[PDB]
RNA sequence: UUAGGCAGUAAAAGCCACUUGAGUCUGGGAUUUCCGAAUGGGGAAACCCACUUACAUAAGUAAGUAUCCUGUUGUGAAUACAUAGCAACAGGAGGCGAACCGGGGGAACUGAAACAUCUAAGUACCCCGAGGAAAAGAAAUCAACCGAGAUUCCGAAAGU
RNA sequence: AUAGUCCCGUAGUUGACGAUGUGUGUUCAGUGAAAUCGAGUAGGGCGGGACACGUGAUAUCCUGUCUGAAUAUGGGGGGA
RNA sequence: AAUGGGUCAGCGACUUAUAUUCAGUGGCAAGGUUAACCAUCUAGGGGAGCCGUAGGGAAACCGAGUCUUAACUGGGCGUUCAGUCUCUGGAUAUAGACCCGAAACCAGGUGAUCUAGCCAUGGGCAGGUUGAAGGUUGAGUAACAUCAACUGGAGGACCGAACCGACUAAUGUUGAAAAAUUAGCGGAUGACUUGUGGCUAGGGGUGAAAGGCCAAUCAAACCUGGAGAUAGCUGGUUCU
RNA sequence: AUUAAAAACACAGCACUGUGCAAAAUCGUAAGAUGACGUAUACGGUGUGACGCCUGCCCGGUGCCGGAAGGUUAAUUGAU
RNA sequence: UUGACCCUGUGUUGAUGUUCUAACGUUGACCCCUUAUCGGGGUUGCGGACAGUGCCUGGUGGGUAGUUUGACUGGGGCGG
């Protein structure tokens, strides 16, 4: 799942990076939590 | 019931089919799931039984959308 | 010697009465089917 | 509409009427106990017991009072908001019916001269949902380099 | 008792206040309605099912599961 | 002296539809015939189609020939003979397919008023025995332990009615009775028995276990439906 | 129940075994139940069958339990 | 930690182990709906990418089901 980072992760990058994370990843930890959004 | 409130997949019928090619009726069922979902607008989770598909197709949709449908069809959520 | 029917009313209508028949679907059913066959008694 | 009529068994009886209120026929009103989806609650169907509000004054009467779905109003938790919840109101629905229809499930005997693939058969049956019909329907269809022009039904092609 | 001419009818000719039904217009208030030309879609893998067609060299259709485009410069079909 | 028939009367078994084929009959004839449908409707329209008019070959294809083969001296089949559509009949095919008859299989229901087990709530058990533990008072022991007397009232305890049962015999067996009666017999305060109401349901229940019982039925209830299952078997099959 | 009342069943006692509690097990597609408002001195299954004396040998077979090294081996993957 | 591959140690994937929480579980506690040992929601603890379930897949599988188990024969079986 693309995501674009709302914040700076220890890992995936930073600030309006667009990354591919595992979808478990963004449904339940960075876009519940507002660290990324879905890359539409 | 087995159905999915996002898709509507439900249990289908089809055969096991034996090497003798001997037909017994089984089942196809649905791979559902439970899940919370967050939705801003509402500020609140809502717990789902979904099949995986139906998860993958608010991934796509995004919660508010397959919500107004479901409402729509009259599924309570 | 004991023979198989001993009434009891209690019993009779709680089995085969019109209520109990139309408690289940099966049940209304049969009263649909003996309504339709035309008896006169629909119920026990 | 018009000489008789008051259902039959079914006689009697007491009556009514005779040119139109005798009666009859058709339609439309009125009344329409109780049970039954049965719906105020309950219940061994045709019964029992209520609440609310009016009335009555005595210990009654009348009306209203189901559930769900949809919508709209209010109210309104756990936490602010909110939502859930709760209540009111409006509009629907529920049951029955021989077949026809669409859909969800779905046998076996039997045939195969045994039997398991196969057949019977998507039949019987069960379920759900209609409607006067239903369904289908306006080419991401065919055809064959020529062309056709939705769907349905009927005759052939072909027991090919 | 066996009826053209006895009776009830029949052919034909007539009858509706009112109530209904039907079809036309002419209106109203809706519905159609899914908005906006179609993506978790077409296609694919696995398992089934439907197509006369039993998986066969088996096209096409449906999809339980897992995936997953292109987007008129494109896409579907024409039985591997 | 194998079967069936007490008798009479009545009813009771080769059908119907569709298709294939053969025959008779009729029409028309190298042609015959229309189907749905239309129709002022047994007319007439309607030529789609079917059969015949050519065969040979797996086939392309060739064609009074063709196939075989490199090719046949050949050889196979064909050439040279009226069909077709009605009507009637004989057969056949698909259908229950001449009629009647299973044991069974499946589906949806109905049954625990009988019986099995369980659950809850009530009830019953004359009369008579025996005398566990325990206790008490005397002993007795360092204290126990132990002993006697008295008391006490245990127990799937004993005898025996009601009650529950059912071991033997006789009767009965077209019964008084689809399981009894008579004389005896077992249990009889219990794993007892009984009333009322509940619950469990058919490949299911329930079973102190007998395949027992689940409504006089049980190695898979009953009812209705599939259903006219199927029956290479038996019976029966009607005038001259 | 209605041809068998017994030596058959049960039985207390015995033993093996499962079961750590959302127990095993069973009914049920599931929810939910029983087990049990119990908790290994409990619960389930199996056999044996008061009590006394005892209960020998065999682990090849077939169970069951344990062990994993290697060999074989599915979906999957997709090298050539 | 390690295997493959990738390049120039590096990424890209795959295991394996630990740790974590955020999916998910909870038949722990508390709060509310609520006069409720159901359920839902909230809070928290304990677990935790495990379990569990769907699809696919190997095994096991008289627990269950459908069936098969020839004929001749000096009856039939056995033998042939």
């Amino acid at each position: 799942m693309q995501v674009i980072l709302l914040d700076k992760i220890g890992n995936l990058g930073g600030l309006g990076d667009t990354v591919n994370v595992k979808s478990g990843y963004a449904r339940n930890f960075l876009i519940p939590q507002g660290k990324a959004v879905m890359a539409t | 019931s087995r159905v999915c409130q996002v898709t509507g997949k439900r249990p289908v019928t089809g055969n096991n089919r034996s090497h003798a090619r001997n037909a017994t009726k089984r089942r196809f069922l649905p791979n559902l799931q439970t899940h919370r979902f967050w939705v801003e607008s509402e500020k609140r989770f809502v717990k789902l039984r979904l099949s995986a598909k139906g998860m993958r197709i608010i991934d796509k949709k995004g919660i508010d959308t397959v919500l107004a449908d479901m409402r729509a069809r009259g599924e309570n959520v | 010697m004991k023979r198989t029917f001993q009434p009891t009313v209690l019993k009779r209508k709680r089995t085969h009465g019109f209520r109990a028949r139309m408690a289940t679907k099966n049940g209304r059913k049969v009263i649909n089917a003996r309504r339709a066959k035309g008896r006169a008694r629909l119920s026990k």
